[PDB]
């Protein structure tokens, strides 16, 4: 609507904004990330993971 | 935040292979499958010693 600025979802975490100059909506999405796994085999066996 | 799921080591597509082997094991041998190797038996005749 031509009154808000910002976006929310369910749990209140800003998932939009509007830019001031060009009045026009952004989405937002964060960067990514995760867990790192090695898989590797005895190393009495070998030395590659 | 630093919040992850998952996946699980078995996926439905093998679940549902499991589920199929059990039913074609007690279908076509009784319960003789699940002491040692299967045997054949005729439907009606299972039903006649359960
Ligand atoms: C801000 O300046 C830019 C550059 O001329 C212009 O395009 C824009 O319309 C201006 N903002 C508003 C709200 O008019």
């Amino acid at each position: 609507l031509p009154f808000q600025q910002f976006g929310r979802d369910i749990v209140d975490t800003t998932d939009a904004v509007r830019d001031p100059q060009t009045l026009e909506i952004l989405d937002i999405t964060p960067c990514s990330f995760g867990g790192v796994s090695v898989i590797t085999p005895g190393t009495n066996t070998s030395n590659q993971v | 935040n630093g919040l992850t799921v998952l996946p699980p080591l078995l996926t439905d597509e093998m679940i549902a292979q499991y589920t199929s082997a059990l039913l074609a094991g007690t279908i076509t041998s009784g319960w003789t499958f699940g002491a040692g190797p299967a045997l054949q038996i005729p439907f009606p005749m299972q039903m006649a010693y359960r």
